[PDB]
């Protein structure tokens, strides 16, 4: 089966400098990290309070915010941390849902919550980047 | 309908139900009806016959 | 070492990280415990209350397990209860005593000033010889409605105590999550037992649930899944193994031949002082794909 | 890792332009991974490289 | 022979995984809920000074 | 209801629509929250199940509360159950009942009641405050929680003093929140339970299955004489469906 | 890859030591128990 | 005609992931029929009673 090629040597190398052009282009442009996103998909959702406490974060804001997140699709856990002044809440879909689909998805209740807070509070949809994201630290 | 020997559960939801799927005044009865399975209890008796 | 041995106080335990893995390390809401127990409640009572009957449990239920129902209460507090009764008879909605609670005592913002593209923001507060102590807070001056000059300690009664420092929940509910764990031990026979001992004699109360999470819930998944494909992947392998030369009996001495390799293998990483991860079983792997190739071509010989 | 390993070759072949073959048939086998990777998108992070 | 690897592959030396290597350290301990924001903001200077 | 032509990718469909929504909510009242609707489709509607008291120990009201924040939050977990819909039930509602001679008596206009009311339920704090070497958080209580704390508002009140308190005119006292839909089963009565619902297509059989294991769980957590009566069961019908014709390829 | 690290090769040893060790053992393998079980097989 | 009349909630009170609504109006027996309608007693800014 193999000497159906040997006919044509030159269909190979042709075919190689193929590779070989597309090779170098592909490789050099493409994209490098250290260690892979694997944080997982969610988003994350932080609102700000200027000072309170737990009992009132949770009660005030972040009890408006899970609790409508339960029902929007995608949601495995809408599990998170209230504490004095700010309360994040992390939604997270299965691996590989397409992370822009994901955010959309979160933020269709959203709208819905934003009446239901004070004032002082602004629910902030997370930033794009992963934890991992992280990467020029200046002073 | 719960005198009707085929029947066995019947429910009874005379309005909406928290989704936003049923949209129903209270006028709106809606009534689920469980069908008893067919060893039980009759002859003759089909499906229409019930209706 | 140098370091964890330079800084050393009190309070402080310390750990030392890497960048990138620390900072994905905070985002991630995951239990690293190998188990962890979830127990979800309709109020903060019966799940803390509940919560240290599973630190007595896990310590005799045979493993290693160090149970904390939670490490979290531990914020100290001032509350000030608001007397409705005695702000009444002063006509106050309890919203103004409040008043004086929040803008006054502590000084949320109350706007923000433009400088072009720039907005720095505006607090009004007593000052902070009002606010240095609990006694200078019973002492609160607060004008009543009717001009009425009081403290606040007329209005309501402040003491103090011990509280939540955060609060964690699962879903709208809240939950606590206990974290307990035996090291190097698949910890899925520590579970079941643990789960009927429960069951059989410490009761949960009405309004209440409990689930169980951390690394337990992967291996279930993944080690099965794995164990699984032992199969597909040999069953795939032999239809393969035979094909060159038609005959099974060199495919059974294949499957034969690969362990010694690995063998010899594996043994090299207590020469260098290397552990086995998934790594090595990807080394492994690629041991044995190696080795196969010879055996083909060195069977046809 | 590769003029090592011609250097070995050589040696059990007394010298030839193995060295030749080895850019051809690892450089390429390397190219082709690195296409296949950008098709299923994936970031070359350091095991990808490893 | 297969013996002798049996004796490794029961005792596994231990641990799993790495912790990788990157050029700098980040510092975070198990601290206490509650402290003063002066004190946080000296309690850094100084762990910045040692 | 808002349509599309067929096969328009649902999600993307949905969040479509969702882009003027967002335009909406200021132009409309308090009272009025614009809902997105569920996931699953009309047909999605699979475990219907009711929630009785073998007794008459637990309350009707009280039941709607069971299924609304301890079951509908159980249920609302297992992975393709859209939203787990409640029927029935009476929702407890503190009810203040204003008496015209009352009010005439004092002069405090309607609007007087309503100001304080909203004015009298609401708790806050403000910062800390460097006590020790810890700084204590500072909070304040305000919540309602008692009708007797409910009578306590005060409404007309003067110095060297008395107060007039809601107490003084209106009778507090928790009642059945006017109902928008009643749930019974046969004679048994009136009775609240809740309709499961299955995101857009997701196999059944495999979420009633999970649901049925999740409420042979609950079972354990709930009430004295209180069981969860299944009404419906789509997978029967899946099941007998499958049955049926299983055994006639082979004959 | 085994005696030397300027930047992430903590992971390549673990991949990389059974090859040695195994490679050390593959070949002696081949070189013995081809014959010796075909004859044996037949 | 609202709050006293019918009787729009004004309000829900919290115990804790629960929240159950208040109401407020004026008793059944003022609501009964259009005729114990046309009596609403209207309590106007200059405390006419009407
Ligand atoms: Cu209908
Ligand atoms: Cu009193």
């Amino acid at each position: 089966i193999i000497r159906r090629s040997v006919a044509n040597r030159f269909l190979v190398l042709m075919g190689a400098l193929f590779l070989s052009i597309w090779g170098t282009w592909t490789i050099i442009n493409t994209p490098v990290d250290a260690l892979p996103d694997l944080s997982d998909v969610q988003v994350i959702i932080k609102t700000s309070y200027p000072g309170q406490a737990p009992q009132i974060v949770e009660n005030q804001v972040t009890y408006p915010l899970t609790t409508t997140m339960l029902s929007v699709p995608g949601a495995k856990t809408v599990r998170g941390f209230s504490q004095f002044g700010d309360s994040y809440v992390y939604v997270i879909f299965e691996d590989g849902t397409d992370p822009y689909w994901a955010r959309s998805r979160v933020l269709e209740y959203l709208n819905q919550v934003q009446g239901k807070l004070p004032a002082g509070v602004s629910a902030e949809l997370g930033p794009d980047a992963t934890g991992v994201g992280w990467i020029y630290e200046y002073a | 309908i719960m005198s009707v020997p085929e029947v066995a559960r019947v429910f009874g939801k005379t309005g909406k139900a928290e989704t936003a799927t049923d949209s129903a005044p209270l006028e709106m009865v809606e009534t689920t009806i469980q069908l008893k399975p067919q060893e039980q209890w009759r002859p003759g008796m089909t499906m229409d016959k019930i209706i | 070492e140098e370091l964890d041995n330079t800084v050393r106080l009190p309070g402080l335990a310390n750990l030392w990280v890497p960048p990138i893995r620390n900072r994905i390390d905070m985002l991630s809401t995951g239990i690293k415990s190998p188990i962890g127990i979830k127990v979800s409640g309709t109020v903060l009572a019966d799940i803390d209350a509940m919560a240290e009957q599973i630190e007595e449990v896990a310590r005799t239920v045979p493993g290693v397990a160090s149970a904390l129902a939670e490490r979290l209460e531990g914020g100290r507090y001032i509350n000030v209860e608001i007397n409705r009764e005695k702000a009444a008879r002063y006509g106050m909605t309890v919203a103004d005593v409040q008043l004086f609670v929040t803008s006054a005592v502590g000084g949320a913002m109350v706007g923000e000033t433009v400088e072009g593209i720039a907005r720095y923001p505006i607090n009004l507060r007593y000052p902070q010889s009002w606010r240095d102590s609990p006694q200078a807070l019973r002492q609160l001056p607060i004008l009543t409605p009717m001009k009425q000059q009081i403290t606040l300690a007329d209005v309501a009664d402040i003491k103090v105590s011990t509280g939540p420092s955060m609060l964690k929940t699962e879903n709208a509910r809240p939950t606590s999550w206990i974290y307990i764990d035996a090291r190097d031990r698949d910890m899925v026979s520590v579970v079941h037992d643990l789960q009927k001992a429960i069951a059989e004699k410490v009761q949960l109360k009405p309004g209440t649930s409990v689930a169980f999470s951390g690394q337990f819930e992967l291996l279930e998944r993944a080690n099965h899944k794995l164990k699984l494909m032992v199969p597909m992947t040999l069953m795939i392998i032999f239809v393969l193994l035979y094909l060159a030369f038609r005959r099974v009996g060199e495919a059974l001495l294949i499957i034969s031949s690969v362990p010694f390799a690995l063998v010899g293998g594996i043994w090299l990483l207590w020469w260098m002082g290397f552990h086995l991860s998934v790594a090595t079983g990807t080394g492994f792997i690629a041991l044995a794909g190696v080795a196969a190739e010879f055996g083909v071509v060195m069977l046809m010989y | 890792e590769f003029i090592v390993v011609a250097v070995v070759c050589a040696l059990f072949l007394w010298h030839v332009r193995s060295a030749l073959v080895a850019i051809i048939s690892l450089p390429l086998g390397l190219c082709i991974a690195f296409i296949v990777m950008h098709f299923q998108g994936l970031n070359a992070n350091i095991m990808s490289l490893g | 022979s297969v013996l002798t690897v049996l004796w490794p592959l029961n005792k596994v030396g231990g641990e799993f995984l790495p912790q990788i290597n990157e050029g700098d350290l980040l510092y975070m301990p198990s601290t206490l809920p509650g402290i003063s924001a002066a004190e946080a903001a000296s309690m850094l200077q100084k762990t910045d000074k040692l | 209801y808002v349509i599309f032509e067929d096969g328009t990718d649902p999600y993307w469909a949905r969040s479509r629509v969702l882009e003027y929504l967002n335009q909406v909510q200021g132009k409309l009242p308090a009272g009025v929250s614009a809902e997105l609707g569920p996931d699953a489709t009309g047909v999605g509607w699979i475990y219907e199940y009711a929630l009785v008291d073998r007794s008459g120990k637990h309350d009707l009201a009280d039941l709607r509360s069971l299924q609304d924040w301890f079951l509908k939050y159980e249920l609302k977990t297992i992975p393709d159950v859209a939203e787990v819909a409640s029927v029935g039930g009476v929702v407890k509602e503190y009810q203040v009942v204003i008496d015209p001679q009352r009010l005439a008596q004092y002069g405090i206009s309607l609007a007087e009641v309503k100001s304080a009311l909203d004015a009298s339920n609401q708790e806050a704090g403000g910062s800390s405050i460097e006590l020790a070497e810890a700084e204590y958080m500072v909070r304040a209580s305000g919540y309602l929680q008692t009708l007797d704390d409910f009578n306590h508002i005060v409404l007309k009140a003067s110095e060297n003093g008395v107060p007039v308190y809601l107490r003084d005119v209106a009778k507090v006292q928790i009642g059945p929140e006017m109902r928008r839909g009643i749930a019974e089963l046969n004679g048994e009565g009136e009775v609240a339970g809740g309709v499961v619902i299955l995101r857009s297509g997701k196999n059944a059989r495999e979420v009633i299955a999970a649901v049925k294991d999740k409420l042979e769980t609950l079972k354990s957590s709930l009430p004295e004489g209180v069981e969860i009566v299944t009404t419906y069961d789509r997978s029967q019908l899946i099941d007998r469906a499958i049955d049926n014709l299983s055994g006639k390829l082979l004959e | 890859i085994l005696w030397g690290t300027g930047a992430g090769s903590e992971v390549m040893s673990r991949i990389a030591a059974p090859m040695i060790g195994g490679m050390i053992t593959a070949p002696l393998l081949s070189l013995f128990i081809i014959p010796a079980a075909y004859k044996l097989m037949w």
